[PDB]
């Protein structure tokens, strides 16, 4: 009962050595950078075949085929280029709340309120795609997956927790403790040693990979927070959350750099990308749009209209040619 | 044009095909959500049905005068509710389990979660079914103890059928939309048909309120 | 996975077969199929096609009207009922299946095929060498040569490598002029332009031996073209 | 005698004002109603479908209601082939409006009454199999009109607006097809239909039956009162021609207002059949406004 | 007593690291933003010609 002091004492003494670094500010840097100019971007493609709330997608590494999960039970594969489904995967469990696709393509992961991550291969001899694997050990529903090298994915679940697993033997290599509420969404550094995972707490933690600890944690948030990217060069992050407002942190300087927020917009936040060069900030919104803000600025760059309900998924390609929205209309486009 | 890509394309149409008796096929079959505080009753209300490992989730299927009903158990969730109940938005009814027989302050959680779960945002215009499970041990209890001790305000009779029904009232005084959503009471009983023919009777009004507002007619 | 074959035989001129081909091992419903023809000592020539849900049929220019294809698929079977049988129709048949979509690589398995004998293609692709000496310690090039640019509008050049050793049956080497096939060791490879193309074997072995076609799968008549022996 | 100059002269001075007023509404409305639902076609239930059927049946016939209009304003000019597809639509729009009226009333009786029986094994495809049936049925009952319609020239008054040219027996044969079929068919299955609607609703408790009660009768009592009177006179008619005529100057002359007046009357409900069966939805209501919030 | 030791443990872990200026950060994300702007099909649209989309 003692030891509260102890933390109050070490936590001030982090607050104070995170204000020694703020010499300046991003934004009064940047301003006079030209800005970006107004964005249009046009619906090139729509996808249709899912029949109820689209929960996730993911884009494949060739930036041609993506990986859609709805919650009428379903996973369709769609090669974008020409709307055509080249799988459709029955779940056992109709209650999906994420999907992943394989870096190597070889597999796909789904899983939701089964507390379950299965793992589906693509490429049989048989000729039809089967279970390949059926993790188990949360606790609570999975949120998010993420496929490191083809052989262990990194998952998030309800009960606070992360877990690195091992698909050959289906075995946790790694459980990663410390948030408080449920963990909503992690990404992965481009070099696939580090991964950020945000939760309910209002903070998002820093974890290594090896050694399965926490480097650092970044709070500012007011709510729960749903959605996290990384910047392209690996050093920064995005969050957003319910408080309808996004922020921009930085690894190496261990705060917060920069928030992204309206007077207009006052619904929450369901997810985050970011572009190819990492100008532009995508974020999907409750309110049934998508906003494009300029990520040097602060400044709303444009809006991408045409979904009839929540936003709930969002991604861009690795060529940064398209960017595909998917809402809880049961309908994916593609964007240009 | 298309070389071997004609292939590609007749192959996604059968998919579609596919796609589309699925959804036909499970667009004809019933949605419960079974809800309740601390395992009041639920189970006996599961056993009802005739037709580790996965602690999510449970699915419940029956079948009754040809129609079909699946039934979801999220009762070992043990999570943030509104991070993952807005997945249940397109749930034909709700059922919703209370033990009369309540000791330490259980009826005011029951209530509380009634009243989380019947005034959501989601839930609008959603029917629910309240079963008033242990009525037995209510006769007992209402004749051993007084009503009294969990409702301060009580100035009734200890007979079984005004403390059921001052019960009942205080349950359903809870329903903030009184217009666009009803409930459905009925106090469990050992006979397994009336538990399910009460089932039937509720979806049933409740597809035929629903078509009215499909028709025009409202 | 094996695709086997019946119905094979002496035939007089005139009459009517039903070759049949059973599948295990396998989705059946999700592939096309392909019935092949090989006459003795004489190059592949395509015969028949049916769909997956039998959905869309073709047929050779030399076989059609007297042939039909059809399957069953809750049997897993797959029937060519052959009639007005000439003296030009005594071969081998071999049952062979194919999925498309994207990325996928048809006609990777081949069935052992039947022998039936009887009685007293606007695409034409030349393999202008017939036989080329070796030893299992070199690199072999062969060359495949097209009436029309294979190269199709999607960026896809449609050509296809198969390999015929000894007293077997065909398999995939190589499918759309550059992929291997799954199982083929890495020391195949293939390459070329349009209209010549070009098969690369970095270091043979006892069993690199054999005839290779290259088919094309462009326009869908679906020519072979004699193959290139290997030997020694 | 007494060429109906009292009759004409009605005619002239009330016909052009009225259709012109209900040719705007009907654009008005139905176009609305059309445009409302064709703008997401994906979630129309049945009688949503049958409603953008009837709307774009009523769009058409107010469209060919000026032409008409002119007919009976001074003389009908344009060509004689024309009017042989204007009389065409308008039978066409007249028995699709009917049909599709009793459409929308079997509909609801099995959504209401058959409601569990249809849930679980209901056809995916009665629909537009029951509107091409409609459709179909519609142009069989206009092909009389479409190659027996002309234009022909009397030398007394002298004009030319176009009509029907067989033997009275063929001009008693149509005006009982169309009595029977335009009005008691539908008649017959909205009043079957929604009795039995009104019977199931009934034993029901809640706040959503009265409106729906409400409704029923409304569109009910609606439908009769607007196409009774046309028919009445039709049917005066139909016996003045088989006897019991008097011709005293006024007859003939009280029958055509009569018919001209409810015809009006009759036009005035086909305008009005969308506010009786759109805006009064909550869905219906919702939709639009979605659409006109995101335009 | 172990979850307070944990995280007090977990806070020295936390703090012991080295931090950089915010204007040296932002520096680098302005650098790596400027070095790769030619290559973002969606800040500046690349014609119809290479476009996989239309
Ligand atoms: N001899 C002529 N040309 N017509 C005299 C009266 C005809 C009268 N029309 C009408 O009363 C009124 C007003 C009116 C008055 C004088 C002349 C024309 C009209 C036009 N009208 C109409 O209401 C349009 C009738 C129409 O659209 C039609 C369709 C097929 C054949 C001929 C006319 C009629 O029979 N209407 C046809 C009925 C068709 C089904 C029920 C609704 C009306
Ligand atoms: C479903 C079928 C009937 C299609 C209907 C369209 C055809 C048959 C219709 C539409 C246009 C019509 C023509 C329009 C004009 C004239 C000139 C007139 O002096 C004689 C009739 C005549 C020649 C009509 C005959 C029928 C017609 C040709
Ligand atoms: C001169 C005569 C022959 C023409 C009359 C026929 C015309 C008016 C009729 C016949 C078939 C009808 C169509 C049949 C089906 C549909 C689909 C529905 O979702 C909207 C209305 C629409 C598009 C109808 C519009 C009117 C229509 C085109």
């Amino acid at each position: 009962d003692q030891l509260r002091q102890e933390a109050e004492q070490l936590k001030n003494q982090i607050r104070d050595a995170r204000k020694a670094c703020a010499d300046a500010t991003l934004s009064q840097i940047t301003n006079n950078i030209d800005p970006v100019g107004r964005i249009q971007m046009r619906t090139r493609r729509t996808l249709r075949g899912h029949l109820a709330k689209i929960y996730a997608m993911h884009w494949g590494t060739d930036s041609r085929l993506l990986v859609s999960a709805s919650q009428d039970g379903k996973l369709i594969i769609w090669d974008s280029y020409t709307t055509n489904k080249v799988h459709a995967i029955p779940l056992r469990s109709s209650w999906v709340m994420t999907c992943a696709y394989a870096p190597s393509g070889n597999y796909v992961a789904c899983g939701g309120l089964d507390n379950i991550c299965s793992i589906y291969n693509l490429k049989t001899r048989e000729g039809n795609v089967r279970v390949s694997r059926e993790l188990a050990g949360h606790t609570g529903y999975l949120s998010c997956c993420r496929f490191l090298d083809d052989n262990q994915i990194v998952t998030s679940s309800g009960d606070t927790t992360c877990a690195l697993w091992d698909i050959e033997t289906g075995q946790q290599t790694t459980t990663f403790t410390g948030h408080t509420g449920d963990v909503m969404s992690l990404s992965l550094a481009p070099d696939t040693r580090l991964f950020v995972s945000g939760a309910c707490d209002a903070s998002a933690k820093l974890w290594d990979v090896r050694e399965g600890m926490c480097r650092q944690t970044f709070t500012g948030h007011e709510s729960d927070i749903n959605a996290i990217c990384f910047f392209p060069n690996g050093n920064a992050f995005a969050t957003g959350s319910d408080d309808a407002t996004c922020r921009l942190f930085d690894l190496r300087a261990d705060q917060e750099l920069m928030t992204y927020s309206h007077d207009n917009i006052i619904c929450g936040i369901t997810s985050v990308s970011f572009s190819k060069s990492g100008r532009l900030l995508l974020a999907g919104y409750d309110d049934f749009n998508c906003n494009v803000w300029d990520a040097l600025k602060a400044d709303r760059a444009g809006v991408l209209a045409g979904h009839d309900n929540r936003v709930s998924c969002l991604g861009v390609t690795d060529d940064g040619m398209a960017v595909a929205t998917g809402s809880w209309d049961s309908f994916l486009k593609i964007w240009n | 044009l298309s070389a071997e890509d004609k292939a590609a394309v007749e192959r996604s149409k059968m998919i579609d095909r596919n796609l589309r008796e699925d959804g036909e096929k499970a667009a004809r079959e019933v949605k419960l959500l079974l809800l309740g505080a601390g395992e009041s009753g639920k189970s006996t209300i599961v056993k009802q049905m005739k037709i580790v490992k996965t602690t999510g989730i449970v699915e419940t299927h029956f079948t009754f005068k040809d129609l079909h009903f699946k039934m979801f158990d999220v009762g070992a969730q043990r999570s943030e509710r509104k991070k993952w109940i807005h997945c249940f938005e397109g749930v034909t009814a709700i059922i919703f389990c209370v033990a009369l027989s309540d000791e330490m302050n259980r009826m005011h959680e029951s209530m509380k979660l009634f009243d989380s779960i019947c005034n959501n945002k989601w839930f609008t215009d959603t029917s629910i079914i309240l079963f008033l499970n242990k009525k037995d041990l209510f006769e007992e209890k209402i004749k051993k103890s007084p009503l009294t001790i969990c409702y301060p305000e009580y100035a009734g009779s200890n007979t079984y059928e005004e403390a059921a029904a001052y019960i009942q009232c205080q349950f359903e005084d809870l329903n903030k939309r009184k217009d666009t959503k009803e409930i459905y009471t009925h106090f469990t009983c050992s006979t397994d048909t009336k538990n399910v023919q009460f089932v039937f009777d509720a979806v049933t009004d409740v597809i035929i309120k629903n078509n009215l507002k499909d028709c025009g007619l409202f | 996975v094996q695709l086997v074959e019946s119905g094979g035989g002496l035939v007089q001129p005139g009459g009517s077969r039903k070759l049949s081909c059973s599948a295990s091992g396998f989705a059946f419903s999700s592939f096309g199929m392909h019935w092949v023809r090989q006459a003795p000592e004489k190059g592949l020539e395509w015969v028949a096609y049916i769909s997956s849900g039998s959905g869309t049929i073709y047929y050779a220019d030399t076989v059609k009207g007297r042939f039909t294809i059809s399957r069953d698929d809750p049997k897993n079977t797959l029937f060519l009922q052959m009639t007005s049988l000439r003296s030009e129709d005594t071969a081998m048949y071999y049952c062979v299946r194919s999925i498309y979509y994207y990325g996928s690589s048809p006609f990777d398995f081949w069935g052992q095929g039947t022998t039936l004998t009887v009685s007293s293609s606007d695409i034409v692709m030349t393999q202008a060498t017939s036989s080329v000496p070796v030893t299992p310690g070199e690199s072999v090039s062969i060359s495949c040569r097209s009436s029309k640019s294979l190269l199709h509008s999607n960026g896809n050049t449609y050509l296809y490598w198969f390999l015929q050793r000894p007293g077997q049956s065909p398999q995939l080497l190589i499918y759309r002029m550059s992929n291997l096939a799954s199982g083929v060791p890495d020391r195949f490879s293939g390459s070329g332009s349009g209209t010549a193309f070009t098969l690369t074997i970095s270091r043979l072995e006892a069993e690199d031996v054999g005839v290779y076609y290259c088919m094309q799968h462009l326009e869908y008549p679906l020519t072979f073209g004699a193959g290139t022996k290997l030997e020694l | 005698p007494c060429p109906q100059d009292f009759s004409l002269n009605f005619d002239r001075a009330f016909l052009p004002a009225l259709y012109s007023l209900l040719f705007l509404l009907g654009l008005l409305g139905n176009g609305a109603v059309a445009a409302v639902l064709l703008s997401r076609r994906t979630a129309l239930s049945s009688t949503d479908t049958f409603l953008l059927h009837l709307a774009v049946a009523d769009t058409l016939l107010v469209l060919t209601l000026p032409l008409w209009a002119v007919d009976a304003a001074v003389q009908w000019v344009f060509g004689s082939g024309l009017c042989k597809v204007a009389g065409a639509l308008f039978n066409i729009n007249f028995y699709a409006g009917a049909l599709l009226l009793a459409c929308i009333s079997f509909d609801r009786y099995l959504n209401i009454v058959h409601a569990t029986q249809l849930y679980r094994r209901g056809p995916p495809a009665r629909v537009t199999l029951t509107c091409l049936a409609v459709w179909g049925l519609c142009l069989l009952f206009a092909l009389p009109d479409f190659i027996f319609l002309s234009a022909h020239h009397d030398e007394r008054l002298n004009a030319t607006h176009c009509q029907y040219n067989f033997p009275q027996v063929g001009r008693t044969a149509l005006r009982v097809l169309q009595l029977v079929a335009g009005f008691l068919l539908p008649l017959l299955v909205m009043a079957y239909c929604y009795a039995h609607i009104l019977a199931v609703l009934l034993v029901s408790r809640g706040q959503r039956r009265l409106r729906a009660m409400r409704l029923v009768v409304v569109v009910v009592v609606a439908f009769a009162l607007c196409w009774t009177p046309y028919h009445l006179v039709v049917l005066v008619d139909i016996l003045m021609d088989l006897g019991a005529l008097a011709r005293n100057c006024g007859r003939e002359s009280r029958v055509d207002v009569a018919k001209s007046v409810t015809s009006g009357l009759g036009y005035m409900h086909c305008c009005l059949n969308p506010l009786l069966y759109a805006f009064v939805g909550v869905k219906f209501r919702e939709r639009m406004w979605m659409l006109l919030l995101r335009l | 007593i172990a979850q307070a030791r944990k995280l007090v443990e977990q806070l020295k872990m936390e703090a012991n690291i080295d931090r950089i200026k915010v204007s040296k950060a932002a520096a680098d994300l302005m650098a790596y933003c400027e070095a790769h702007a030619k290559e973002d099909p969606l800040l500046t649209p690349v014609p119809a010609s290479e476009n996989p989309f239309r």
